[PDB]
Formats: C-alpha cells, structure tokens, sequence
C-alpha cells in the first residue's frame, strides 16, 4: 500500500478518490511481461559486467519499470470493466486518472 | 446529468489548482505564518482580512482575489454594524464556503481556487490558532496544524509532517516552510504573520532585508 | 418470497421500483439444469463419503448454486421481458440493478 | 421526459442523504433529545428555532442551514407580528414541507436534505413532545416516539424501537440514544436538549465536561 | 467544452494581435518612451491615462480604443476621489487585468488587444520605470527594459535585446526602436515619452519638425 | 401537437388524485356534511372559505392547501370591499375554476387536485344547499345532493346512491356517509358540518368525544 | 412553418368551437333575441355590454367570459369618459376582431369562440338592430337577420332561413327560434331580450314562469 | 385569419 506502486486515481460519483495499486490489476499476461523484462535486465547486465547470474534487484526494478510501458489495463474516460468494479464499490466510476495564453494563475 | 456536469466542474477545477503556485500556512509561537511562492512583485496571494484575521489562496488570480475582495467587505460591514471583536475567522470561512458552493453549482466556470482562513487570540489573550480550508466544492475543513494549497500539495504535506514542531519560533518556522515548500530567496517568496502580539492589527508582511535575516 | 430469491429490481419512464424474483426467470431448463446439478452433488458424495442415495438437502444445495451462479446475467437491456413487465406498469425498463450482495460539495 | 427526470431527482437526493451522518431525536422526561454524529467544531447540524421549537437535519450542510436560517427568520417574524405562543412547531414543519416542495419542483436540483422539527409545552403545561420529519418530497410525517435521519437510518431504527422507553430520564435516553446511533466521544457528539422545564428557552446544548459526565 | 472554448478563444485573439502594427515601448533616462508603426494621422494608439501613467496599445482599434476611455474614467475618478498622487500604474494594470479576464469569458468575441501600461516616477523623484504588458487572456506580465506588441513581435523582440541599453538618451532610445522595429518616417510613426522630468502631465507627443530632428 | 400534450397531462392530473384519500360532502336537514379519510392531525382537508362557504379538496396537499389559502384571500377581500353577504359560494367556484384551468394551461405540472365548494342559506332563511365540484382543468359541475373527491370515486358515489335520503338528520348522514365512505374511527376521520342554524359563522368541525357519540 | 401554424390553429378553434351547444340571435319585432342551450344554472353565454348593446358567445366558457369581462371594462371605460350614447355596438365588436386577431397569433393556444354583438336602437328612436359575428381569427361578419353559433350551425341555420320573418313578435321569434335551435324546457334555456321599448337599459332575461308562459 | 379588406 506504499505510495511507491501507484496505478491509477480514480474518482467516484461520491466524489471519493481512491488509488487503485497494482494489486487489483496482477493478470498472470502481467506477470509474464515483469519476468521477461527482469531477463531481458539479467541480459543487459551479464553483458555488461560478464558475471552469469540473475539479482533479485532485477526483478524488483522490473516490477516498477512494467507500468513504464502501457499494458492496456487503464481506459480513457470510464471503462465497462470499471463499471463492474464500480458496481462491487457501490459507487459509479467517474474519473480515471494516470499516475500558454488561457488566463492568469498565481 | 447531475452526476457528469456538477461533477464536470471537479476535474476541471482540480486541474486549474494544479497549475499554480504552493502556499503553506502553519501554526508557530508566535500565531501563523503564510510563505508563498510568488514571483511577481505587485500580485499577491496572502492578504489582511479582519484585526485578526488572514488569507491566503492558490488558483486563477481574478477569482481569489475576487474573493479576498469580498471578505474585506464583508469582515467591515460586520465589523462596523456590530463591532470589531465580533467577526471571527469561522463567519468568514463559513461565507467563503456557501460562496464558493453557489458558484460551484450555478456559475459557467467554477472557481479554479483554493482557501486558507486563518485567525489568532487577540491582545494578552490566549488560545490557539485556527486554520480553516475551504476547497472549490464549498468543503471546509478544520485544521490543527498547517494548510498546503495549489500545485503539487503530497510532497509539501509529507515533508511538514515531518519538520512541523508546535511552538517553534519564528525562525525555525520559516525553515520549516521554506524547506517543505522546496520539495527559493526573497525575491521568489511571500511571507506574512499573524503575530499574535500586535495589539490590534495582527497580519504583519516581512519582507526585503528583514527577509533577508530571518532566512 | 423472501430476501434471498431478491433477484432484480427494475425502474421504469414511472421510476416505482419493482423487485424481480428468480421465480420470474424459472423455465423447464432451469428446473433440468437443478436436477442434473443436484444428481451431481449425490454422485460426488457417493465417491467421497460413500453413502448412496439422493438427499433433499442436495437439492436445495443445488438450487442454492444455480441461484447464485446467474448474478451476472443481467445487462443493459435485456428483451424477452419488457413486453410483459412494461405493459402491465405502462412505463417502459430504463434502468435495471441488481439487489442485496455481499468531494462533490459537502454532506454534514 | 419530466416523468423520468424527477425519478433521477429523488435518487440524487435520497443518495446525497445516504452519504451522510446520522441523526437522531427521541423523546424523553424532560423534552425532547437530539443526539448527532458530528466530528467538526463548527458547524452544528441542531439548532434553535424558537422558545419551544428545535431542529435538527440530515443532508448537505450548506442547504439545511440555508433552512435553518429561513426558519429562524420566519418564526421570529411571526413571533414579534403576533406574539411568542402564537408560533408553534406545526406551522414551522408547514413551511418546510412547502419550501422543500418548491424547491422540490422548480430549482435545478433537489435539495439533499432531511428535516425534523421538534416541539414540547410550555413552562409549568403539560403536553407531548411533538416530532415532525420533513422530506426532500416535502412529505411530513408526525412521529409520537423518535425521528432517525440521514445515512443508513434501519439499523438506528430498529435499535431504538427495542430501546426505546416513554418517560427515560436524560441519561437514559442518552445511552439509547448512543448504542442505537452506534449500530462515539464527546469530541465526535453533538448533543442538546429541548427542557421542557426551562421558562422560557427550552433549547441547551450539551457538551464538554458535563456531557462527559452524562455519558 | 471548457477546453474548446479555450483553444479557440485564444486562437482567434492571437489571430488578430499578430494581425496588427507593432508598438514598442522602453525604458530610457528620462522616462518611457512609445514608438508605434502607425500610418493614419487621426487614429492614435498611444495615450496619456494619467499624470505619470501612459498606455499603449495594439489590435482592434474600437475596442483598445474602448479600453483606453474606460482607463481615462477610472484613473480620473479615481484622483478626484481620493487625490492625483494615489492612482499608480499598477492599479491601472489590475483594472485592465480583470476586465479583459471577464471579456474574455463572458463576450461573444474575446478582445484581439494587447496592452501596455507605464508608469514613472513624481516630479523631483527617483523611481525605475515600471512596464506592464496586460495580454487578451487577463494575465499581467512585469517588464524590466521594453515591451512589445502586435504583429511580429519576436523578431523586434530580438533586435531590442541586442540594442537595448539602460539610460540611453532619448535620440539613441529613438535610433534603437525606430531600428527594432523596421527589423519609417514621421508620416508612419507615432512618438510619444512620459518624460519624468515634466512637473505633473509627463505625457508629452513628438511629431513633425522636432520628430524630424531627433530620428 | 397541442391536444395530444394536454391528453398526457389530464392523465398526469388524474393518476396524483387516484393516489389519494377519499372525501364525501353531502346535504342534509341542517346544512351540508363533509367527512373525509384523513390519518394527520394537523393536515386538514376541509375548511372554512367565508361565514356559509366551505371547502373539501383531494389531491397532493401542497395545491389544494394553496388553492385554500388563495380562497380565504379572496373571500375576505371582497366581504371587506363590498359586505359579507355578498361573496356567494357560487363567486368562489368559479374563480377556483378560472384558476385552475389557467394552471392546468400554463403552468409546468397541472394541480393533481379535485375541489369542492359548498354554500348554505343564511340564518333564518331558506334554501336548498349547493355543491360544486372543480375538475383539475377548470371545469365545475353543479351538484344537488352529494360530492366524492379523490380516490376510486366509483364505488363510494354508488353506495351514497343508494343510502342517500333528502332531510336526513346529522346523526344518519354521518353513518351514510362513513358506510359508503368504506365501500374508520375518530382517529382517521375529519368531519365537519356547514351548519345552517349558526347566526354567522356556520362551518363547524365534530371531533372527538361529540364526534364519538355521533358515530 | 408560417403556412403550418395558420392551417393548424385554424382546425384546433374551429374544432373547439363546433365541440359546444348552439346559440341563436334574431331580431324581432321589438329588438333582438338570445335563445341558448344553457343546461347550467350559473354559468350564462348571454349578457349585457352597454345600454343597448347585448352579448352572446359559444366554445369554452372561461375564455369567452375573459372576453365579455373585457368588453364590460371596454364600454363603461369610454362611456364615462365620453358619454354613455357615444358608445355602439360597432365599436365594441371591433375591439373583439383586434382581440381575438392579436390572441390567435401570439398567444400559444387560440380562442375556440365565437361571439355576437348585438345592437338595437335608443328609446324613442327608429333604426334596424344591427348583428356582428366575431370568429376565432378576428373576421368580423354584419348579419342582418340571425347569427347562428357553436355546434353544427348549418341545420339550425337552414331552419332559420325558412322560419324567419321580420317583425315578428316576441312570441313567434322565441317559437321559431326553439324549434330551428331544435333540428328544450325553462330548466335547459337561457333566453333574453334587447328589448327597444326599455328607456335606458335594453336587455333583459326572460326566465322561469315568463319564459314558461312565453313558450 | 381570413379578415383581408
């Protein structure tokens, strides 16, 4: 629940704004990908340094490197499977959120 | 719809309040202190409301001082048809409240602004220091301890919730403020008090060399 | 008609909420469907426990499930119905919910 | 389709009382007894309306206070035009189950706000409390033992109808009052009372210590 | 759309500022000086506001026009209001500011305007020229050294950065912007100053033989 | 098309007054008799209009409580202009008519209500009592022997036809009319009488004890 | 459309016009005849406008008892101001055409009447009675023998036509008039007479056992 | 309106 695995921000009709971590959008396809980019990170630093072996720092910087590339799971304005998700939270899903010359702001 | 358009304005507004600068006000010995982040010289963004009374805001300027404008005459009119120690910095937090509602419901564009209503005891008096913030909804909310407003307010909070001491001079305060806020020298920086002290007017700008010795 | 066969409720142009039990959406199939289900349940106790037979208890286990398994039929709009709920009320379905499972101002 | 769009009004607005505290009023030996979960400092959800008459609602602060203070200025205007015994709980309850029709009908929005008027005898009479509810429909409804308000109301309810004793002392109703609202501190309770013994205003609020003794 | 509203607003403005001659004003030892590309002989786009305020503009003549007398009526109300010496620039500015924040937002057609207002010091006085630039969205911008408005600015802009120099008498401050400006002679130019050395009225026109003289 | 909308708002008018109570007004030996279902204490539909004119309404309370308050005001403003004995039952219904077809045109929703005005002779004078009823659109029907408002009229009307006797006494009347009412004791009941042999004022309400000896 | 609006109000009054009871005027001997089917006892189609000038109309009742009460202010209005024997029938009918002209093209929904403005001569004096239809659009008709409204006007006036006979005496008028009014007793008619011989005020009803006598 | 002169 650290602050450190934001996904999402999401705003209901209440007007409540909850943060939605990874934990609610783990797809095993997500899964996959984290391990694949840890290897393809084990492969830049075998490469690198010559040692054959695989750091659980790897993993752990792949984890929060996943979300740096898109994997479908956010939606522009307000998603059907939101909808079902908001049906579970009671409130309907209002607002999803990632995380000039038009007047003066101090 | 009720849902998509009132709520329409609360993106809107947060969005606006995002691109502006940070305030913090906060609680210290001597009553309150408001540092701002404020280039321009003229503009202000923290102002005298009542004897004991101060304000400070984040957002489009031609609204929050459209506000800071309407306090003043409301804080007088009251003030003078009652009398001085009568006006109290919960009336005016709660006028800025129903103010900001019926814009937030009735106006075109909702008010991309956000409120600090602070007040200290008057002279030889004692009592702690009330900090009110009232958001473009027309929420209020009581604060203990300190208020950061506009910009990027996660950072700013955490930072003062660590650094925050109650009773801390007026020195250490500033620190404390400028420090969380950078999370900038007296030629980028607003700074006030309410200095609980004064025998009447309370909010007391420190600015120029004054500034300069106590940063 | 209790709070567990609570199936729907259905607003209409009118708005009056009107329950739907899943007495409403009972068929021959479903009632086979139930059987069969409940046959399976006396099968799987014969393996395990080893008592034969068929239980009423199975059946009403049976029912249970089959109730609960069609919590997310309902949609948007759902035909083969409107044209005879929306005439007895008059008002045409505009909004179903499903019942019992399990800052925009300020609200003192 | 006006058949429709007032069916999305009821909604708005019986969801905007949802998403809020809860209120409670039940009669008791000495009046009448409001007892509200209330966090803030400041703003008061129970109020004076005259000598004999109190308030109490449920709902967005902002719009029951909007009627608080409509209230207040009725029944004082008809108090000094006729007298003090003329105004009466029931016309009082009359003018809310007008207004919030009116409001009802004509404004954008549906208020979101649930309304009780509460009235005992005068000093040294005898009579029963009387409990008025008024809702967004403007629909008043004339209760002989208790008034529950704003959130979910059934388990308060029903807690009470097993709780509830004619004749309690203020202690006593105190605690009913409590347990069923539980179904809090003295730093999370507005509580006050109607005093059918006082002579003349019967509204007193309850708090701090001596509140702390009561419960 | 807010957005919508906002992009084509803007757009349409933009479209007609830099559909328009350009204006300089700078800073120079005795005051401020206004050098605009202006071929009618009627139609002026430099304008004395008050004792030391001067104003220039660049877009729409009607409506800069139409600003530049409701600046006349505020300033003059002002001084006889409350007296000469309290009207600054920078009220001036603010007033400006929050009129063409309201144009813009509520009008059918944004005001395509560009706005200078300057300002020097008293008779006997010592003070730095002030320049503000108030832009048809309602935003202030405070400038040390010079301004520019309408047409091609960036350009002029880059050739005034290179020229400019502080306290350059008023015939290099006239070489210097007659030069950024071309990047014309007295029948194609209209010259102004707000010479600080004036008594009361700075504003002061130089046209014809004495214009031929110094340029 | 015109006729067709006022097709859906004849339907809209009659379904609020088929949600509803029912009421009865019927003539006998000492004047005229209204009885009407009705559970509040406070909430009446029957009432006084002028010294011999009264009134019984069904429908939503609001409209009929309106039409009421309207009917005293304009009973009393012409007894006073002109004399008492002027303002004539028949004057009444046709103004409740003219008004409710200009709501049932112009307004957003039409009155969901169903009026009925009743008039007495004088005393010492004889005459037959008259009842008229007016319909939601303005329409007025003249009545010789009895009303039904509200609810399934269907029954109660055919029940009255049979049980109904010209000159029957107070007491008989009563037991028709509850009888036919039923097709309720003194705490559901409103019944008043418009009392023939009263000097003046000749509406009379029967509640309580007298009402339980009545029935 | 312009072509939409003028065929379609059209249909709408003529609809409500021939949607009522019939109405008949015929000069006679004496003056001019009103025989209508009238079955209520209050509300009445025939009235006086001015001393000699008579009224009759046919559709909905509570617009053309706007017009008539119009038309009673039109005519007391100018003969105060003028004299009484200023004001003629031909004056008043032409106010109805501006009306009724003015009400089908502005208002939402048209006039479904037709009216009749009847005129007869001054005491002692010799001059033909003067007949003007007034239809839903503003046209105005002069007849000199019958006007025929509401209903289906073509049987009655074809009877009419082969019963008509001028200076016929009252009696006769009044037979020929029920029977072509036919193709009803005192308690379904509403008869009166302008009546010539009378010294100032010309109509006069013909009710009860006159009328019975009469027919 | 058929009232043409």
């Amino acid at each position: 629940e650290i602050d450190d695995n934001r996904f999402l921000e999401v705003t209901y009709a209440n007007g409540d704004k909850e943060v939605m971590y990874f934990k609610d959008f783990n797809s095993g396809a997500m899964i996959q990908n984290v391990v694949d980019r840890a290897k393809k990170n084990a492969i830049k630093s075998v490469l690198e340094t010559g040692q054959p072996g695989l750091r659980i720092q790897h993993l752990l910087d792949s984890i929060v490197d996943e979300f740096a590339e898109n994997e479908d799971l956010p939606n522009t304005t307000n998603p059907d499977d939101w909808a079902r998700i908001s049906g579970k939270k009671g409130e309907r899903i209002v607002y999803i959120r990632t995380l000039s010359n038009l007047g003066q702001y101090l | 719809s009720p849902e998509q358009a009132m709520r329409e304005r609360s993106e809107l507004a947060r969005k606006g309040i995002a691109r502006a600068k940070s305030v913090v006000a906060l609680a210290y010995a001597g009553g309150v202190l408001f540092v701002a982040e404020n280039p321009s010289r003229s503009l202000q963004k923290i102002s005298e409301l009542y004897d004991r009374v101060g304000f400070a805001a984040a957002g489009k300027f031609n609204e929050f001082d459209n506000l800071r404008r309407g306090g003043i005459q409301f804080a007088d009119t009251r003030g003078y048809a009652y009398d001085r120690r009568d006006v109290t910095g919960r009336q005016l937090a709660n006028v800025y409240a129903q103010t900001l509602g019926t814009i937030f419901t009735e106006q075109a564009k909702p008010y991309e602004v956000e409120l600090c209503v602070a007040e200290v005891a008057h002279y030889g008096e004692t009592k702690r220091p009330e900090l009110y913030r009232i958001t473009y909804d027309g929420s209020i909310a009581d604060e203990p301890h300190f208020v950061v407003m506009g910009g990027t307010t996660e950072p700013i909070a955490n930072a003062l919730k660590e650094s925050y001491a109650e009773n801390a001079s007026l020195t250490d305060a500033l620190r404390i403020a400028v420090a969380a806020l950078r999370a900038l020298g007296v030629a980028s920086l607003e700074v006030a008090v309410l200095d609980a002290n004064r025998p009447r007017r309370a909010f007391r700008r420190i600015t120029g060399s004054a500034l300069q010795a106590l940063l | 008609e209790i709070d567990d066969n609570r199936f729907l409720e259905v607003t209409y142009a009118n708005g009056d909420k009107e329950v739907m039990y899943f007495k409403d959406f009972n068929s021959g199939a479903m009632i086979q469907n139930v059987v069969d289900r409940a046959k399976k349940n006396a099968i799987k106790s014969v393996l395990e426990t080893g008592q034969p037979g068929l239980r009423i208890q199975h059946l009403l286990d049976s029912i249970v499930d089959e109730f609960a398994e069609n919590e997310d039929l309902p949609n948007t709009t759902n035909p083969d119905d409107w044209a005879r709920i929306s005439g007895k009320k008059g008002e045409r379905i505009v909004y179903i919910r499903t019942l019992v499972t399990g800052n925009l101002g300020q609200y003192l």
